[PDB]
Formats: structure tokens, sequence, C-alpha cells
């Protein structure tokens, strides 16, 4: 995206144009959070073992 | 209000720093022939530093 800060995207692009860059930030952070949760479930199986 | 401009490659630039250039005089609303804008209008630049 253009900037990692959402406020820079909201204060720059129009509401129709901002939806393109905001979806890139959300989907990327969803994958970053899902990867974290997936890795924690793997470490959960290791610590329970 | 300048008398004449330069060429496309000769473009004259005036560097004035800080967040705000001028909020008092705004011709951005229906004052000229053709408006093609990106980002925010000069009216919305008052909140951007």
């Amino acid at each position: 995206a253009i900037s990692s800060v959402l406020n820079d995207i909201l204060s720059r692009l129009d509401p129709p144009e901002a939806e393109v860059q905001i979806d890139r930030l959300i989907t990327g952070r969803l994958q970053s959070l899902q990867t974290y949760v997936t890795q924690q479930l793997i470490r959960a199986a290791e610590i329970r073992a | 209000n300048a008398t004449r401009f330069a060429s496309v490659y000769a473009w004259n630039r005036k560097r004035i720093s800080n967040c705000v250039a001028d909020y008092s005089v705004l011709y951005n609303s229906a004052s000229f022939s053709t408006f093609k804008c990106y980002g925010v209008s000069p009216t919305k630049l008052n909140d951007l530093c």
C-alpha cells in the first residue's frame, strides 16, 4: 500500500479510492494475524505435550 | 495571477515549506475551466501537515 498508517490513507484518497488501499492493509494484517494464531496453535501442541 | 509560465520541462517552482500554504484564497471550486484532482482538494488540505 501507500502507507502503513491508516490515517495517511483516510486523509489522502477519496472514500471510493481509499477502499482499494484499505483492503490491502486489512487483508495483509489478517494474514499476519492468522499466521500468528496458526503458529501459536502449533506451539500450543508443543507446550501441552 | 502570474503574467506567463514556463515550458513543461522548464516549470517554475516556488518552495514554501510548513504544513499550510494558504487556506484564505481557494479558487479550487468552479473558478476555472477544467478540474482533474487526486487525493484531497485544497479545501481539505487544512487538516494535512
